[PDB]
RNA sequence: AUGCGA
């Protein structure tokens, strides 16, 4: 679970070959599907994302 | 759904008759009609009630200031006699019971 | 990300054989005591539902 | 989920009309002439009246939530679809809501335009016995907010006085 | 720079802990209520809650029917049974008993060990003989009472975190949690009436209580200065008549307002109609219910005509009741009554105080009677505090005294009715008789 | 426009007593003042007889303690007061009836 | 527990960037920011894994029940 | 009894509550909040309101709605008007504040009821004994802490921020509006960007989190622990994050999230992790 | 002292037994033994009302705004 | 004026369907009287007993 | 006080030994497990572990 | 009784010059009461505001003092003897307290204006400039 | 039985 009560089980543990990478040459830690915002509106957890990438960068 | 389903409750919270009012039943005659069957409760028309317990037999001075005739005549289609009627045949009856009821619990 | 305590995955159970409570002859309680699940009353309501006598039986 | 410049501008700017219909329809429930002072103190004493009696409340609120509910109607119906600073496809918030694959057009409107009025029990937010619906409101407070009206949108926060009513 | 890490801050703190301080002060003033509750019941005024509670507790008075051959229904066997202190200390663990050197416990025992963390408890017996012929004092040890970890009874009370971490403990640990057969528990705190103050509430169980109840009602949670409460409630019945509910051996009592308030402090009843109507003359709602009442009082009861014949009428009808027997008069069991219910808040003594104060809720039930002002809410905030774990500590304790000395009574009284072998002055006695009720209080 | 002070009295000679609303007593009925010079203070006491009854009166200490009373007498026409210091003293009054009692049990 | 070897995300090992990071953070009295620059960390799932980082094993090491104390 | 009432604000937590049969039962006192465990300088309060102008209840001789009465604790001591009433609760407001009537602790619960037209009964009740929940808040005519209690808070007008601060209304405003939040709630980032009830699952989560219990399991014996071995301090956190020091007892980590039906395997409720992340030690718990 | 339709002694502050149900032209204190049924005695009255909530209408709801 | 079992005759606005009035309270008989101004065989209840005690 | 339960007391109630042993009861040949989606699986199968 | 040993006797009493200037009904004489907190020291007085009718507001020691005037509570335009606030009247060192009068008449007198002193309280302003910054 | 997961 994030820090926004969205909990959720992990489905498969997906080889990383087989995730997606970004043009840095990384692959996700955790793939959430975005349809789960949309009825939860934990958009808390989407100001999350940003600040997280910014404070780390 | 309980009320029906579980209980079949022959005494329903809420219950209501629907009314169909024929094509000829005007708007105002069907408002008119709403005022002749709604019930009119005696404490609706009353505005004040002084009572005067002056104690030599013990007193009571009840005086019932009501609305103006015109007051309760447009908001219950009631008249000055019909309050003459309910007055000196029933409130005055139950009353009077209730305080004979009143003195057996003083005894 | 947290990890939550629940690993309801852990919490697996199977049961084709096991003891049974002396007073019914039937599968005993509990995931540790090697137990069965219920089939409660409306899973049997269901069973009849589906026409499932069979099964149900 | 952003607006336009242009959709904020309409959001304020629709938003700014709800101050007024907060005594608008107090002194329409208080029954009471128009433009009515919000600090008269018959209007007080009436509304005090209204507080100790639960029907009269139960009018206050019900009126009041269908003025403040137009005027969420009116910011969606504005904002929303046409004020979007993507549209469509190029906008997936929309698209889960309006194919339906999750989400509604409520959400939306949620997250982009305002919560609106929250309620309970079929009603308006508790107020204490002293008239106050919240420590930092006066006593009848004729605000819309002050009846739990949540101006405020996920998308940029809300107020902690209004974090406690949609709590 | 606006959260910024504190890194090499941490890393320093983890490396070398806090010496002296710990960080972090609201972690430690987070659990404050619970602690502190608990050292309000071993240090604080007069000694403490615990000693105010067994201050209240007072005397358990028992007659060996002092044959004598007045000396036939006066007996001449006075037997006065209290406890002037109760200590408690910090846990310590000999072994084979006594002659052997003794060791702090510390929790990292308790738990390594999986047991509890008990201290051992102590208490000043008062043996007092004939009123007064002989006092006997005997400190009695009543087995180990859980004591709260970090609290004034725990030894990690003052330990510095580099001490803690000398001790095998969370350099931070906050306590406030007990140690009972190695599982850490704490008492749930609750929401309870607020104290002192007359609530008025509309409730249908008022209603539900008999004929002529009527739904308002006062609710006032009087606690003494122990913290132990005595709920007091006020009825305005159908009739006008206004009844007292009360609560005894966790049975419920109705009484006449008007004898509790003709039993408080000599006065006329012209004395309550000024303490209740006032300047207030022109209430003939008032007026007529206070007529009710006052008249109607003395229609019941026309040969209670002074406080005194009503105080021996309280004591002399809950003297079956409330244990007191012989060993006093209805005027004593009356007025110890008073002091024991009515509210309490206000003390003993406070009988003057407790007048107002019961003419304040009468006329404030009458407030609430015509509609002249709101029903307060128990359920809101605003009328509630927080019964603190220790507290309830602190109040169960006083019971299991109070159940300890109605044990030793009960001993003496089996043994003086089965054989009656030997007097209340032999300290042969104190020891047999202490021997032979159980004492362990801790367990 | 202001009052002036023409005197004042400040040892023991009037009182001031709260009673039941009727109080009236008969027309000799007499007060005996108390005096006990506690410390700082001193708390008074009344106690009176009468053919049937007998009135006692006090001073709440606590109250009096933080609070004092003074009395005067004031002419419009001289614009002048004699101030009295006075004891306001909380009387109850016990009736002869008010003194019998059972039997110190059933 | 410990400085992890290897970033989650991406591979590099870290590991051996933990006490230079610490002593680049105290010694030149650096910021975390260019610190991280100066140990080559130049992506965010390696910048996060030392940025964050949180070294419980010293507060684990003082219950060492294996020496008097 | 469940509603969420008004008058919690500032002493229990708007969020933290369970989901399910407790849900409004088990409530959870605000991080800012206090409980009284003494009671004290109730005998000089007597003297200073005797000076103020209480008259003394054996000489006061007058009650009512009419009429504001003054208690102490529930000891009714004494009567005056209404407008002293309010007089009476604002001077002993500024004497609580100043530091000038010893008799008069800070921590005083100041109960005013106004009069009010069938509203609650009027008076002046004062407390000063224990269980009683406390709570700061600025108070403005000396910007200094006053310690509020429910009571009295119902009828004080407590501004939220500085800058809303009405004139001639807020007598007071919160110090910081985090003191209306309970611990975990304001251990939640950007907790008011959330639907509510997200943030209390947050709570149920967060509290039923695998995370460190403590650092002294080699001298513990529970029945269970489970301690995470790769834990972490969040970048993004409250400040109470720092001050109440979680950074001891991390619960999570960091990870690198891509927000993306891609996979098919991310729906409804479940989610996917890195293979070599995994084999790596993300997240790895005993 | 006569207050309302109560009636207490005037020495002793005894709410006295009603002047209209003595069985003398006087009656007494039952804690004293003032006379009163014999001298002033008192003309008992009381002007009680509605306290104005009894009577729930809709024409009292046109009075009330 | 009481009509027993019946306590008040409302205006409801019409919709969907003919004019009606909805009462609160369920008195057949009573509305047998008025038949001048409702087509009886068009009265509804949802009062289940009273229908089956008046129209089976 | 708590009075050890007779046979009226064994078979009435929630349990009524007719709804916790008859209407109801537990089955061998059965497991319980968390459920894990899958989108290459039928719409008609369910993904046994080898378990 | 002379009881509570802790009393002593009275010796010492001073008369009142009840009629000295009285007259039935003639001489509008007053007797007020006023309610002193024990901090101040009446003695040192010398005039006294209470002209200000309500505005009686009073310096004493620099300390800023109201003087509350109140006709209610006792003297109400309304019932006959709304006081049970008895004037106890001395006469000499060697007689008991007497109850106020004008005459035999058996009639208690009430007090023609009670009085109370209040001690004032800054209550400062809020200073709103520097509290609301943005 | 208490808490709790769905
Ligand atoms: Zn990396
Ligand atoms: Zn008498």
């Amino acid at each position: 679970s994030s820090r926004h009560g969205q909990k959720g089980v992990c489905s498969r543990k997906w080889p990383t070959i087989d995730m997606p990478f970004s043009e840095t040459g990384i692959q996700p830690d955790i793939i959430i599907n975005p349809h789960a915002f949309p009825s939860r509106m934990t958009i808390g957890m989407f100001v999350e994302s940003l600040a997280g990438k910014a404070g780390a960068l | 759904l309980r009320e029906i389903v579980m209980t079949a409750s022959a005494a329903i919270k809420t219950p209501q008759m629907t009314l169909p009012i024929w094509n000829d039943v005007s708007d105002e005659q069907a408002d008119t009609f709403c005022k002749s069957i709604s019930k009119v409760l005696l404490s609706e028309v009353i505005d004040k009630v002084i009572v005067t317990e002056t104690t030599a037999a013990r007193s009571y001075v009840i005086h019932m200031r009501f609305f103006d005739n015109n007051e309760y005549s447009e908001e219950y289609d009631v008249s000055k006699e019909e309050l003459q009627n309910v007055i000196s045949n029933q409130f005055i009856h139950l009353l009077e019971a209730a305080i004979v009821k009143e003195i057996k619990k003083q005894k | 990300y947290q990890r939550l305590r629940h690993m309801v995955n852990d919490k697996f159970q199977v049961r084709s054989t096991g003891p049974v409570n002396s007073l019914t002859m039937q599968p005993v309680k509990g995931r540790k005591r090697h137990g069965g699940i219920r089939v409660g009353e409306m899973e049997r309501d269901a069973l009849i539902g589906h026409g499932t006598s069979f099964l149900l039986q | 989920l952003r607006l336009t410049a242009e959709g904020n501008k309409w959001r304020t700017d629709i938003l700014k009309t709800s101050v007024d219909t907060g005594r608008e329809a107090a002194a329409e429930v208080t029954n009471l002439d128009k433009d009515t002072p919000a600090d008269d103190p018959e209007l007080l004493k009436r509304l005090q009246e209204i507080l100790r009696d639960n029907n009269k409340s139960g009018i206050l609120d019900a009126v009041t939530s269908s003025k403040v509910n137009a005027i969420t109607s009116q910011v969606v119906s504005k904002c929303v679809p046409d004020g979007t600073m993507k549209k469509f496809p190029c906008n997936s918030m929309q698209a889960m809501a309006l194919s339906g694959a999750k989400g509604s057009n409520v959400n939306v409107s949620q997250i982009m335009c305002l919560l609106g009025q929250q309620a309970l029990e079929g009603r308006r937010v508790p107020v204490m016995v002293s008239g106050k619906t919240l420590p930092s409101f006066k006593p009848y407070e004729t605000d819309a907010m002050a009846g739990g009206y949540v101006k405020g949108r996920f998308y940029s926060g809300i107020k902690p006085q209004e974090y406690y009513f949609h709590c | 720079r606006t959260a910024d890490f504190r890194t090499l801050e941490r890393e320093s703190r983890f490396i070398n802990p806090p010496k002296d301080k710990s960080a972090f002060p609201l972690l430690q003033e987070a659990v404050q209520p619970h602690i502190g509750s608990f050292n309000a019941l071993t240090e604080g005024p007069d000694g403490g809650l615990l000693n105010l509670g067994v201050k209240d507790i007072g005397e358990k008075v028992i007659f060996d029917g002092k044959p004598l051959n007045s000396n036939s229904g006066y007996l001449g066997n006075k037997l006065s049974v209290s406890v002037e202190q109760v200590s408690i200390a910090k846990p310590m663990s000999n072994d084979g008993v006594s002659s052997a050197v003794e060791r702090k416990v510390y929790p990292s025992e308790s738990r390594q060990r999986l047991t509890s963390y008990r201290g051992k408890l102590l208490l000043k017996l008062k043996w007092s003989v004939n009123n007064g012929e002989e006092n006997l004092f005997e400190v009695r040890d009543c087995g180990g009472l859980p004591v709260m970890l970090q609290s004034n009874r725990c030894h990690l009370n003052k330990m510095s975190p580099y001490e803690l971490v000398q001790h095998k403990e969370e350099s931070d640990e906050i306590g406030g949690y007990f140690i009972v057969n190695g599982i850490e528990k704490l008492i749930r705190m609750l929401i309870v009436q607020r104290r002192n103050h007359p609530m008025a509430i509309i409730r249908p169980s008022f209603a539900n209580r008999g004929a002529s109840y009527s739904h308002y009602g006062i609710q006032i949670r009087s606690v003494r200065p122990d913290q132990t409460s005595q709920t007091n409630v006020l009825h305005y019945l159908n009739d006008g008549q206004v009844t007292f509910r009360f609560s005894w051996r966790k049975n419920e009592y109705l009484v006449p307002v008007v004898m509790i308030l003709k039993a408080l402090c000599h006065t006329s009843d012209r004395e309550i109609f000024d303490g209740i109507i006032g300047n207030d003359v022109k209430d003939s709602f008032l007026t007529d219910r206070l007529e009710l009442l006052l008249r109607g009082f003395k229609k019941r009861y026309p040969h209670l005509q002074n406080r005194t014949q009503v105080l021996q009428y309280l004591g002399d009808k809950f003297r079956v009741v409330f244990q007191a027997s012989p060993d006093q008069s209805d005027l004593e069991v009356g007025q110890e009554v008073l002091d024991r219910i009515v509210l309490v808040h206000l003390g003993k003594d406070g009988s003057q105080d407790k007048f107002r104060m019961l003419l304040f809720m009468i006329r404030k039930l009458y407030s609430l009677v015509a509609g002249e002002c709101s029903p307060d809410n128990p359920d809101a905030t605003q009328h509630q505090e927080v019964l603190l774990g220790g507290f309830l500590y602190g109040m169960i304790l006083k019971e299991k005294i109070d159940e300890y000395l109605q044990n030793i009574i009960a001993q003496v009284r089996m043994d003086i009715n089965r054989g009656m072998a030997i007097n209340f002055k032999d300290k042969r006695y104190m020891s047999r008789v202490l021997m032979r009720v159980n004492e362990n209080i801790g367990s | 426009s202001e009052i002036e002070i023409e005197s004042v009295q400040d040892q023991p000679s009037v009182a001031v007593g709260s009673f039941f609303k009727g109080f009236r007593a008969p027309s000799d009925t007499t007060f005996d003042l108390y005096k006990k010079k506690k410390s700082e203070k001193d708390e008074f006491v009344l106690h009176g007889e009468n053919e049937r009854l007998e009135y006692e009166g006090y001073t709440d200490s606590s109250s009096q303690a933080s609070n004092q009373y003074v009395v005067g007498l004031f002419n419009p026409e001289k614009k002048s007061i004699q101030l009295y210091k006075a004891p306001v003293l909380v009387s109850k009054v016990v009736s002869k009836s008010s003194k019998n009692l059972r039997g110190p049990k059933i | 527990m410990i400085v992890p070897v290897r970033c989650f995300s991406c591979g590099k090992v870290v590991g051996d960037k933990w006490e230079s990071y610490l002593n680049l953070l105290q010694e030149d009295e650096l910021d975390e920011g260019t610190a991280l620059s100066r140990l080559g960390l130049k992506r965010y799932c390696c910048r996060r894994m030392i940025l964050t980082h949180v070294d419980l094993i010293e507060k684990f090491l003082r219950y060492n029940p294996l020496e008097k104390r | 009894v469940r509603k969420l009432l008004p008058e919690s604000w500032g002493f229990l937590c708007p969020v933290h509550t369970p989901d399910g049969s407790p849900c409004g039962l088990l409530n959870h006192f605000a991080h800012k909040c206090r409980i009284s465990t003494q009671q004290s300088d109730v005998s000089r309060i007597p003297s200073i309101l005797y000076s103020l102008g209480v008259a003394p209840a054996s000489h006061t001789f007058a009650a009512g709605p009419s009429l504001c009465c003054v208690q102490i604790d529930g000891k009714i001591i004494g009567w005056v008007s209404h407008e002293q009433g309010k007089i009476i609760a604002d001077t002993l407001r500024y004497w609580k504040v100043e530091g000038k009537t010893p008799g008069l602790p800070i921590d005083l619960e100041i109960g005013y009821v106004p009069p009010s037209t069938r509203g609650q009964y009027p008076g002046l009740y004062l407390f000063g004994g224990h269980s009683r929940m406390l709570r700061p808040v600025r108070y403005l005519p000396l910007d200094k802490e006053d310690i509020v209690g429910p009571f009295e808070q119902v009828y004080m007008n407590i501004a939220v921020t500085p800058q809303e601060i009405q004139n001639n209304v807020h007598t007071h405003v919160e110090f910081t509006p985090t003191n209306i939040l309970s611990i975990l709630a304001n251990l939640t980032p950007f907790s008011d960007f959330n639907q509510s009830p997200r943030n209390m699952y947050q709570c149920q989560m967060g509290k039923q989190t695998m995370g460190t219990p403590g650092v002294a399991l080699c001298h513990r014996s529970d029945n269970k622990l489970y301690r995470l071995q790769t834990g972490q301090t969040p970048i993004v956190k409250a400040n109470l994050y720092d001050d109440y020091g979680m950074d001891n007892f991390p619960n999570g980590f960091n990870a690198v999230v891509a927000v993306i039906s891609y996979t098919g395997y991310d729906m409804d409720d479940a989610m996917i992790i890195n293979k070599s992340a995994d084999e790596r030690g993300f997240g790895y718990g005993t | 002292s006569v207050v309302g339709s109560l009636i207490f002694c005037l020495d002793c502050g005894d709410l006295l037994e009603n002047p209209n149900a003595v069985l003398g032209s006087n009656v007494e204190c039952s804690q004293c033994k003032a006379i009163y049924p014999k001298s002033q005695f008192s003309n008992l009255k009381v002007v009680t009302t509605t306290a104005d909530d009894a009577f729930p209408s809709s024409l009292r709801a046109k009075k009330s705004v | 004026r009481q009509i027993p079992h019946i306590d008040r005759c409302v205006h409801p606005e019409p919709e969907n369907g003919k004019r009606v009035l909805v009462t609160e309270g369920v008195n057949f008989q009573a509305m047998w009287d008025q038949e001048a101004f409702i087509d009886v065989d068009g009265i509804t209840s949802n009062d289940v007993a009273a229908v089956l005690k008046t129209y089976g | 006080k708590v009075p050890i339960p007779g046979v009226k007391q064994a078979l009435e109630k929630k349990e009524g030994l007719f709804r916790k042993h008859m209407m109801g009861k537990r089955v061998n040949y059965a497991a319980r497990s968390v459920i894990s989606p899958d989108p290459n699986i039928e719409t008609n199968e369910i993904g046994v572990p080898p378990v | 009784f002379s009881i509570p040993d802790g009393f002593k006797k009275c010796k010492h009493l001073k008369n009142f010059p009840l009629n000295g200037d009285n007259k039935k009904k003639a001489k509008q004489q007053q007797v007020w009461l006023i309610k002193f907190p024990s901090n101040v020291d009446i003695s040192k007085l010398k005039s006294l505001p209470v002209d200000f009718e309500s505005s009686t507001t009073m310096t004493i020691d620099k300390h800023d003092y109201k003087i509350m005037d109140d006709t209610d509570i006792e003297s109400s335009l309304t019932q006959d003897n709304l006081s049970n606030m008895t004037l106890l009247v001395p006469s000499e060192s060697k007689e008991s307290l007497k109850i106020a009068s004008t005459a035999k008449d058996n009639a208690p007198l009430q007090f023609d204006k009670v009085f109370s002193v209040s001690e004032t309280a800054k209550i400062p302003a809020i200073d709103y400039s520097k509290v609301r910054v943005p």
